[PDB]
């Protein structure tokens, strides 16, 4: 499964991956620390404990990225 | 030995277990990280004066104490209990003022972001936390003792004492462990020219909060993204019943004025530079002026150019 993270990058992911697992693969790409990562999907802030299945993250879903303030 | 004491140990204040200790080693070596009357006494030698009192344990939990830990706090990280106890002691130095029956957190150790979070949570009607420790600390907060709730949300939000943090991040992290006690719905009409039209429905607390927009007009605006088939997919709000709407966005400059009588009831403000340390201010719209609750201090102005982050709107009644 491929998803997109907002500039826009694309990640190869599985529906069982947690949000912390997604933030981990973002740090390997963009270098942003996972603590400073805010992932938004459908206006809902994603919690590290939950998986992409809980938020119904499907194919070609777009996750918005906001930095923790202060940046 | 020399002296033997029997203390009671708890992780939830309800269930206890007796531990026989010595005066030949510290609490940490015999029992672990323990707090007594809100103080880390782990590296002290047990005294006979502290015989039959209760200790709050932070590590070296038994099998049943981890079960009691999860039933009270939920699946927490291994450092949660030690951070929560440490935060609860440092927050005790803070002060919660109540000016005209609305609570505000005095400025201390860059806690202005906690002021915006707390003062916004006070306005959210019919909310209740699904975690017992959060709900217990929330009731004590609404009763006049907020140190438990302040330290808890800092522990769940992984906040460091004395360091500035994100008020919008913590506000939604806290709301993620809450539910709404009244009916609330929002219906997004999705459609792709290939697959077709499909409705999705969010009910409860998720139908009252959105991160990305800061005005209602931006919420019902048509949105475009990529469908599962790989084609263009659209989305638009077509039904919205709610008791209140919390719209959060990045700090955005806006001229909040009492000339047009805005429809929202409260909003948060981020003052300063984003890359540098900034100051959060909570604001409410009482009467016909803006009430800026700036961490214990109160101000009033008819107009204000500010970088708005969160906005709180009244009940929604919308359909199309
Ligand atoms: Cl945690
Ligand atoms: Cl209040
Ligand atoms: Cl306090
Ligand atoms: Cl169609
Ligand atoms: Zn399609």
């Amino acid at each position: 499964m491929r998803i997109f993270v907002e500039l826009t990058i694309t990640l190869e992911v599985e529906p069982s991956d947690t949000i912390e697992n997604v933030k981990a693969k973002i740090q390997d790409k963009e270098g942003i620390p996972p603590d400073q990562q805010r992932l938004i999907f459908f206006g809902q802030q994603l919690e590290d404990g939950r998986t992409l299945s809980d938020y119904n993250i499907v194919k070609y879903s777009t996750l918005h990225l906001i930095l923790r303030l202060p940046r | 030995q020399q002296l033997t004491i029997e203390v009671l140990v708890t992780v939830d204040g309800v269930n206890f277990r007796t531990v026989v200790l010595n005066n030949k080693n510290t609490y940490r070596s015999q029992l672990g990280c323990v707090f007594f009357n809100g103080a880390d006494i782990s590296d002290t030698i047990p005294d006979e004066k502290q015989n039959g009192h209760s200790l709050y344990l932070a590590d070296n939990l038994t099998a049943d104490e981890t079960k009691a830990l999860k039933e009270l706090y939920g699946p927490v990280d291994p450092t949660f209990l030690h951070r929560f106890y440490s935060l609860k002691a440092a927050v005790h130095g803070w002060k919660m003022v109540v000016c005209d029956k609305v609570r505000s957190l005095k400025l201390s150790d860059n806690n202005c972001y906690l002021n915006a979070v707390i003062m916004t949570l006070d306005l959210l009607k019919d909310i209740k936390f699904v975690i017992p420790a959060l709900q217990h600390a929330f009731m004590k907060h609404k009763g006049g003792d907020s140190t438990d709730f302040i330290a808890l949300i800092m522990a769940y939000g992984n906040c460091t004492f004395g360091a500035p943090d994100d008020a919008s991040r913590l506000l939604h992290t806290v709301l993620a462990k809450a539910e709404l006690c009244c009916s609330a719905r929002m219906v997004w009409r999705e459609w792709c020219n290939v697959c077709g039209i499909k409705d999705v429905v969010l009910q409860g607390l998720k139908a009252c909060c959105y991160v990305g927009v800061q005005t209602v007009e931006d919420l019902r605006a048509r949105m475009t993204y990529v469908c599962q088939c790989g084609g263009e997919r659209h989305r638009q709000l077509v039904e919205h019943t709610t008791p209140w709407l919390l719209l959060s966005g990045t700090p955005n400059e806006k001229l909040v004025t009492t000339s047009t009588a805005p429809d929202f009831v409260a909003f948060n403000v981020f003052q300063g530079i984003e890359t540098a340390v900034g100051h959060y201010v909570h604001a409410r719209l009482k009467g016909g002026l803006i009430l800026k609750f700036d961490s214990g201090t109160v101000s009033k102005t008819s107009d204000w150019k500010c970088k708005v982050t969160d906005v709180l709107f009244p009940g929604q009644k919308y359909s199309s």
